[PDB]
RNA sequence: UUCAAGAGGGCGUGAAACCGUUAAGAGGUAAACGGGUGGGGUCCGCGCAGUCCGCCCGGAGGAUUCAACCCGGCGGCGGG
RNA sequence: GGGGACCGUCCCCCGACCGGCGACCGGCCGCCGCCGGGCGCAUUUCCACCGCGGCGGUGCGCCGCGACCGGCUCCGGGACG
RNA sequence: CGGCGACGUCGGCUACCCACCCGACCCGUCUUGAAACACGGACCAAGGAGUCUAACACGUGCGCGAGUCGGGGGCUCGCAC
RNA sequence: CCCCGCGGACGCUACGCCGCGACGAGUAGGAGGGCCGCUGCGGUGAGCCUUGAAGCCUAGGGCGCGGGCCCGGGUGGAGC
């Protein structure tokens, strides 16, 4: 509690966090989410294939 | 080569790797095996059990030659003769068995570790173990003693 | 073998020069004169070298023949080209490319021939 | 004086150094890389008649 | 006029001044050559503000412009004409310079040959 | 600042042979290419064994190789060991063997060849099976060394059967107090 | 020094050392059709960091 | 005199500490130091009308010979 | 004690088949390439000069200015729900 | 896209002197703690301190491998090496 | 079935070169690298040198994070 500040993000907060600062852990590397193929390669088996799916 | 050693890397470092607090001093703890029952007791007990005390009977003027009795196991027995000897015996039609003189090869006692190939052989030795004799007779061989 | 002989002389050779964070090799048939397996002029079954002519004009294209690899006296065939620069480069291009004689050295030999010819023309005032 | 100046090398080591040295002496690239000017030598495993 | 290098990138030097040894200003017996301070209370080793800076790998030059002379060339020391022809195919990236011990008569031939091969000499007029 | 520990960042592993053997370096080059440009995990294991030290490449006796080759379903397979193959004079019958080894003892080599066997080096194995198909990758006993008798718990501790370091073996050398109940204790 | 099929007749116990690599022609081995058939296609495109717009 | 006494009988070279003189600069917080600039000065830059070179176009001149064929020589590759 | 026989490795040969001419070499052919000499003697080829020529590359002796594009950032207007 | 270029200027963040702003206590050492009213240090030069032998242990490299090792001795023109 | 063009950059010291991501305090202490440095030996540089070696001096030009190094000028006089 003394070390964190937290709350309940709204839809706009999720969008701007993912789009501006969204980085994926791909092969243990911090890779910027510049293409949808980066999301689909690692998360397509779960049905997530784009930034919109990740945000949803 | 002195160029490959830690001394070349410890130049400019004041304590030469021995440390500022403890320093490097002549003989802290004693010289040699000092205090093996006192301040070095744990090391001696941990790594050298049995070090302190007498066990057994002493024997003055031990002569190692009198007890000289090298041993050979049955698995190595056929290596004392030539490869010609063992193929000839195997393909021999008769019951002729080659003679292996382990005393000639430098062994006095025949021990019985391993197994023998299924072919008879006459083994000459000063001493035989009980199991070595049993295995030699199992393959149809014989054990004969020499002095 | 070239790879085996390379492992012997890659760092231990009389032609090796290691100065100023750079490395150079001075064997006779080394285009670019660099210490490398590709450009070494001694370890390969076929090599090509470009040298200035004995006089002050033209180039000498030396190739290594395939037969006497252990016979250095007759192992190299030297030809002299003493024509215009464009025709000289064409001859070297045809010797390397048309014969398929070490095509990986084509531009290195052509560039070296240009440097030699450029050095042979008189300086200006 | 008792610095242990000498070293013993196994005989099989030493024979195997000789074999490597002899095999290297028949390859032009290695002999040239020692700088021996074997430019016009007829043949590097170079053998002459017993008359010499 | 002078032979130009193949490319002339902007050379960026992180530090332009020498790392002088601690207290080399106070003693003649201590030379400016850098030595890492290892004293228990040394404030330079502890990196107190306003003190003599310590060299570290962060000051390293860009690998693209390392060992590059202000003229955009890199130098190869040469001792005779034969060593000069190793730079024939490195004309536009490496410049020759003649070793200090080479005689006046012999370095005349080196300068003459280097002018022919379009190799740049950093000290072309050095004994005359 | 970030909250991590840097004491395990550098993994300690052989990335190349510490040997300067130019022939070993050549076939390291060959198998560095094969491991990279194929999906065969056999090439990866062989490549990393080539880096290994001699103690990590124990010799493989002829008896052990024969015994592993005699297991069901391994007929007409190549025995691959990254190390030395050693003659075992305790065996009398050598079957036909297809063998790839870094090094073969002269007596072992003569026995294998006389029995109609075939011996390959690792350059020939690459041409024969580039992916290592139809091979049995064997290893000598890694702990078949005298040092491992001394490793483990300390000898002067209960339920430890580790060999102590003694200059001599005899009734006078470390057989008294701490070794028998009559002499203080035994544990 | 002997052959690989004769022991030396003037050293009574010596034989030529054995090769651990019969064919030390790396270029020829790698270009052999047996090796080339087993390989995957080379990945020669360089992927440089993408500036996150 | 000597090549040289800027080699002159404890004389090859001739450092540092320290000192004299000359030149420049500065000076009430002991000097000295790190970072950042500014001023001055000694030098460096063949600085001082500032690159080179590939192709093509145009102009004005020379030289063979350009290609293709013939002869000879030498190489590379292939051949039941 | 010799001398023999046998066995294991050898040896140089008399010969055939087998895989290939190989990184062990030659002769013949075939293709290609280079060089030398002829011929080809000019809408070809090559050499040097000039243009304040064009296209490319590198880079401007020094000191400066502008423009648009992209990245990061701090701000300001306007409008909608 | 502009300006300026030889006896006066152009560039040289390095290097010499000076000025200003900010920062800055003297090192070494023992110590929980040194700028210390804790010790050593006036200055400069040259010298100056983990070495060698033996014995173990483990790791690594090399050769051979159920073996391995000639180190003592002997044989080789007795010796430039 | 390339051919009006017969042509098409660089590379790969594989102990090399290239890409991506994260990370960077440190006494005692440990390890790695050192194209850091000194002296001598085996090789090698058809190395350097009285047309000037070593050493020393230097408001001279530079290189390296650094240990240090190269070059100019002077002095010096036989080696490096
Ligand atoms: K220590
Ligand atoms: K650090
Ligand atoms: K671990
Ligand atoms: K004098
Ligand atoms: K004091
Ligand atoms: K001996
Ligand atoms: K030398
Ligand atoms: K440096
Ligand atoms: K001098
Ligand atoms: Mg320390
Ligand atoms: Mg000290
Ligand atoms: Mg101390
Ligand atoms: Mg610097
Ligand atoms: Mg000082
Ligand atoms: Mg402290
Ligand atoms: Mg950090
Ligand atoms: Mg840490
Ligand atoms: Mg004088
Ligand atoms: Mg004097
Ligand atoms: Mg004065
Ligand atoms: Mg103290
Ligand atoms: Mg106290
Ligand atoms: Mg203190
Ligand atoms: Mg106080
Ligand atoms: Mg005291
Ligand atoms: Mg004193
Ligand atoms: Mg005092
Ligand atoms: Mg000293
Ligand atoms: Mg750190």
């Amino acid at each position: 509690e003394p070390y964190i500040a937290w709350g309940y993000p709204n839809l706009k907060s999720v969008n701007e966090l993912i789009y501006k600062r969204g980085y994926g852990k791909i092969n243990k590397k911090r890779i910027a989410l510049t293409d949808n193929a980066l999301i689909a390669r690692s998360l397509g088996k779960y049905g997530i294939i784009c930034m919109e799916d990740l945000i949803h | 080569p002195s160029r490959l050693r830690k001394t070349r890397k410890l130049r400019g470092h004041v304590s030469h790797g021995h440390g500022r607090i403890g320093k490097h001093r002549k003989h802290p703890g004693g010289r040699g095996n000092a205090g093996g029952l006192h301040h070095h007791r744990i090391n001696f007990d941990k790594y050298h059990p049995g070090y302190f005390g007498k066990v057994g009977m002493k024997h003055y003027h031990l002569k190692r030659n009198q007890s000289f009795c090298p041993t050979v196991n049955l698995d190595k027995l056929w290596t004392l003769v030539s490869e010609q000897t063992r193929v000839n015996a195997a393909k021999n039609k008769t019951g002729a068995a080659p003679i292996i003189d382990v005393v000639r090869s430098g062994y006095y006692k025949v021990l019985g570790k391993g197994k023998l190939p299924k072919q008879p052989v006459i083994v000459k030795a000063k001493f035989f173990s009980r199991r070595a004799e049993e295995k030699i007779k199992s393959v149809g061989g014989a054990c004969v003693l020499v002095a | 073998s070239a790879h085996l002989q390379w492992m012997v002389v890659r760092n231990c050779s009389s032609f090796l020069i290691k100065r100023n964070k750079q490395t150079y090799s001075t064997e006779p048939n080394n285009l670019k004169a660099r210490n490398s397996f590709r450009y070494n002029g001694l370890i390969h079954r076929k090599t090509v070298g470009v040298e200035p002519a004995a006089d002050g004009k033209g180039v000498v294209v030396v190739i290594k023949r395939r037969s006497g690899q252990r016979k250095p006296a007759t192992s190299y065939v030297r030809t002299t080209i003493n024509k215009n620069a464009r025709a000289t480069l064409s001859s070297i291009r045809h010797m390397i490319r048309k014969n398929k004689y070490r095509p990986d050295l084509r531009m290195a030999a052509i560039r070296r021939a240009s440097a030699i010819l450029r050095s042979q023309k008189p300086v200006m005032v | 004086t008792w610095r242990r100046w000498h070293r013993r090398v196994n005989t099989t080591q030493k024979r195997y150094a000789i074999c490597s040295a002899l095999a290297a002496s028949a390859l032009p690239a290695l002999v040239m890389s020692k700088g021996h000017r074997i430019e016009e030598v007829p043949e590097l495993p170079l053998v002459v008649e017993d008359k010499v | 006029a002078a032979l130009r290098p193949l490319v002339k990138p902007k050379i960026v030097k992180k530090r332009t001044k020498k790392f002088i040894r601690h207290q080399s200003d106070r003693y003649v017996k201590i030379k400016r050559n850098w030595r890492k301070p290892r004293g228990i209370d040394n404030r330079v080793r502890r990196r107190f503000k306003g003190q003599i800076l310590m060299p570290n790998i962060g000051y390293g030059s860009n690998k693209k412009t390392k060992h590059m002379l202000p003229s955009g060339f890199r130098k190869f020391l040469v001792h005779n004409v034969k060593e000069l022809e190793v730079l024939l195919m490195c004309n536009k990236s490496y410049c020759a310079e003649i070793a200090h011990n080479v005689s006046s008569k012999n370095r005349k031939a080196i300068v003459e040959r280097a002018a022919q091969l379009a190799i740049r000499v950093t000290n072309p007029n050095a004994r005359l | 600042g970030v909250d991590i520990r840097h004491n395990k960042d550098r993994k300690v592993r052989r990335k190349e042979p510490k040997s300067q053997d130019i022939y070993l370096r050549l076939l390291v080059k060959l198998y560095r290419f094969l491991a990279r440009r194929t999906n065969s995990t056999f090439n990866q294991v062989v490549l990393k064994r080539l880096f290994m030290s001699r103690t990590n490449r124990p010799p493989l006796s002829l008896s052990r190789m024969i015994r592993k080759m005699k297991l069901p379903g391994r007929e007409n397979k190549t025995a691959v060991v990254v190390g030395t193959i050693t003659d075992d004079v305790r065996v009398q019958e050598v079957p036909k063997l297809k063998v790839c080894a870094l090094r073969v003892t002269s007596r072992a080599r003569s026995r294998i060849l006389r029995a109609g066997g075939k011996i390959l080096t690792f350059d020939q194995l690459a041409l024969d099976s580039p992916k290592g198909c139809g091979t049995v990758l064997l290893s000598g006993p890694r702990k078949g060394r005298e040092v491992y008798r001394h490793f483990g718990k300390a000898p002067g501790t209960p339920h430890s059967h580790t060999k102590p370091y003694v200059r001599s073996k005899g009734r006078k050398f470390e057989r008294a107090r701490g070794r028998r109940a009559s002499r203080g204790y035994k544990n | 020094y002997g052959t690989w099929r004769k022991a030396a007749s003037l050293k009574s116990n010596y034989n030529l050392p054995m090769h651990k690599m019969i064919n030390t022609d790396l270029s020829r081995i790698l270009k052999s059709p047996e090796i080339q058939r087993a390989l995957r296609a080379p990945r020669k495109k360089i992927h440089r960091r993408v500036l996150k717009k």
